[PDB]
RNA sequence: ACCCGGUGAGGCGGGGGGGCGAGCCGGGCUCUCGCUUCUGGCGCCAAGCGCCCGGCCGGCCGGGCGCGACCCGCUCCGGGG
RNA sequence: GCGCCGUUCCGAAGGGACGGGCGAUGGCCUCCGUUGCCCUCAGCCGAUCGAAAGGGAGUCGGGUUCAGAUCCCCGAAUCCG
């Protein structure tokens, strides 16, 4: 049935026996300078002693709470440029013949209404490129007694609004329909952050070496542990 | 607002957070070229004091000077 | 008074080396998988005399294990190597003259 | 002849009708054939000796 | 996608052609090297007349910016005659002397009497 | 952080898989190895296996993916610091 | 600071070509070129200048002028596309 001329011809990929195939070589790419910069920058963020004012952005509110917070923030999204023209056209037709509460974006408006004590929940993006914009705001919400949460990605927070990026979002006023779920989110965010902000202040960052050096130190420590075990017996 | 907090946060440079930020920024800018474009300011508050606004045609160049 | 001869030698443009008739730089093979773990074989094509050098050099033809192309190297020919000789190179190579 | 002249010459004028035609002399060609046969036969002998070593061991 | 080569060259991005909204200049420049401007005058030298009478040619004086194909098409257009070949030289006066060898079907003496030179 | 060397930055570190040695009662455990040395030969653009679907009439013609060619990683490997 | 160093050195340094798929055109829309996109392939070495004695394909004879002749005329070829 089968053709006996079909010879199996394996290549012996030994050292100097045959040519080597074009395997995966993503680790050994001579990357460009900007990629090589942005990788070892995050490596230095893993290595160096991160202060707690920057380490507070490393703890992110989890996925099951973040989805409910996005579901709550989708109801109170601000106006569109076309919706503004539609409301102006409706106002013009009303002139020819109470505003709903919306979001308050931007660190300026957010901090002014937090010192005015109007916020009930303050959403923070963890990944701002100048970090000094938002360092003071968690401790400021701690002092004012305002619940603050920190989420991954400023793009997903800036696509709630009709923009690109957004650092801080305030929940000033909500309707009677969206009160109980807002209180259940405020309670979880408060017990996550405001009850345990002192441990966030005590928690330092970094001091984590690379995997090769950790493996070498662990190899020497396990060797010395096996030695000090086998002398006692 | 937030700009006064950002202002004295850039003032208090001898603290641990700010020494860490100056060290990481000086490292990153030393790996960067001698003359390039920063599309957004590193000090937005100091830029707004000097007269920078957020509109089209206002560009910021990050350059280095050899010290001494 | 004038600029002395040892100072004039450091500037250049007269006292530079005569590197026209020289064949190339007598450099060994770079470190890789074959130099690190096992070994790789290469023939001695011909031994040539390099100008400005007492040592004769050797055109050693290696086979590249990654791409199909025969490489050449300018080895420093030690005393005892003849042409048509298989110079091995690597960690698992044997200890004899004409082997690194 | 000079090398750019070789566009004018025909195909048979530039090489010889043989394996390694116009590149290698026939003595080194037949020596290379002898070597390419005998190293392969030596590899066959080494494979038979390895099979016998695995048969005993 | 696996990385075959260890080098990372620049990826072949897309670029577009020139589709301008308005041209740079308003009008295209007219041909200032016309056929009438590229031929100044034929010579009335005794040696030039001997060359015409013997070797079936015509001797012209040409602007220095010309080509042999330009002189050939200019003689073919402004004399209604076929050209065998054109031999050019630049005189020490400055202009280009052109020996236009004609085809033997027409006569150089006849076309010289036709254009007036003698 | 900073400095030097090599590369066309080509297999770096751990965890797997297999064989060769020692001791204990088929089993785990400490270590080494990973295919090339009698010869001036040749060696690339996959063989083999499995899963698919496209067209034509169990058969015909043209393609893709994974094994072969282990997995996870955070600095290209080293040398100073 | 006019600019200087540096020629492979702290570079994302290619616009190239084989084959396949898709649409748009052109010509007895047969069959093929032309461009547009995608898949796929690729090492090079430094942009550029630098010898009228270096390397460098291919022309010789006779005749002609007051001055030009491997150039003009005649007869023979020859190189490249
Ligand atoms: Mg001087
Ligand atoms: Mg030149
Ligand atoms: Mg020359």
């Amino acid at each position: 049935v089968v053709n006996p001329l079909f010879e199996k011809r394996p290549k012996n990929f030994g050292i100097g026996q045959d040519i080597q195939p074009k395997r995966d070589l993503t680790r050994f790419v001579k990357w460009p300078r900007y990629i090589r910069l942005q990788r070892q920058r995050a490596i230095l963020y893993k290595r160096l002693k991160v202060p707690p004012a920057i380490n507070q952005f490393t703890q992110v509110l989890d996925r099951q709470t973040a989805t409910q917070l996005l579901k709550l923030a989708h109801k109170y999204r601000p106006e569109t440029k076309q919706e503004k023209k539609q409301r102006l056209l409706a106002r013009a037709e009303k002139k020819a013949a109470k505003r709903p509460p919306v979001l308050r974006a931007g660190v300026n408006t957010v901090t002014t209404l937090v010192e005015n004590k109007k916020a009930q929940l303050v959403v923070i993006a963890h990944d701002v490129d100048p970090i000094e914009l938002v360092v003071f705001l968690p401790a400021l919400c701690r002092k004012m007694g305002v619940p603050y949460c920190i989420l991954k990605g400023k793009a997903r927070l800036g696509r709630l609004v009709h923009r690109k990026t957004c650092t801080t979002v305030a929940f000033t006023q909500v309707n009677s329909e969206d009160k109980g779920a807002l209180a259940k989110l405020v309670e979880a965010i408060r017990t996550n952050y405001n009850d345990r902000y002192d441990e966030i202040r005590r928690h330092w960052g970094g001091n984590v070496l690379g995997p090769k050096s950790v493996a070498r130190i662990a190899k020497l420590e396990k060797a010395k542990a096996k030695e000090l075990a086998t002398k006692l017996g | 607002g937030a700009y006064k907090y950002i202002q004295e946060l850039w003032r208090k440079k001898q603290s641990d957070v700010m020494r860490f930020l100056l060290r990481v920024r000086c490292w990153q800018y030393r790996q960067l070229s001698a003359l390039h474009r920063a599309p957004r300011p590193t000090r937005p508050d100091k830029a707004r004091r000097l007269g920078y606004k957020a509109k089209q045609g206002y560009v910021i160049y990050r350059i280095r000077v050899r010290r001494g | 008074g004038r600029v002395i001869r040892g100072q004039r030698k450091g500037a250049g443009s007269v006292f530079r080396a005569h590197v026209k008739h020289r064949k190339g730089a007598a450099r060994l093979r770079a470190v890789d998988f074959a130099e690190r773990h096992g070994y790789i074989k290469g023939i001695v094509k011909d031994i040539i005399h390099d100008p400005g050098r007492g040592a004769p050099l050797a055109k050693v033809v290696f086979r590249d294990p990654y791409r199909f192309k025969k490489r050449t190297e300018l080895f420093i020919a030690a005393e005892g190597i003849h042409t048509g000789q298989f110079v091995y190179c690597g960690k698992k190579a044997q200890l004899n003259i004409g082997n690194v | 002849v000079r090398p750019k002249v070789l566009m004018r010459l025909s195909k048979t004028k530039k090489h010889v009708s043989r394996a390694y035609g116009g590149s290698m002399c026939a003595k080194c060609v037949r020596d290379r054939i002898k070597r390419a046969f005998l190293i392969e036969e030596q590899k066959i002998v080494v494979k038979v000796l390895k099979a016998q070593a695995q048969s005993q061991k | 996608k696996i990385r075959t080569s260890p080098t990372f060259r620049r990826p072949k991005t897309l670029r577009l052609r020139r589709q301008p909204k308005y041209p740079r200049k308003s009008a295209p420049r007219r041909n200032k090297l016309d056929h009438y401007a590229i031929i100044k005058f034929p010579l009335t030298t005794e040696s030039a007349m001997k060359k015409i009478e013997d070797n079936n040619t015509l001797v012209f004086i040409v602007d220095v910016k010309a080509n042999k194909h330009q002189i050939k098409q200019a003689v073919k257009k402004l004399y209604d005659i076929d050209v065998a070949k054109v031999n050019t030289l630049i005189r020490p006066d400055g202009e280009k002397k052109a020996y236009v060898r004609l085809a033997p079907d027409y006569d150089a003496l006849d076309v010289a009497n036709k254009i007036g030179i003698i």
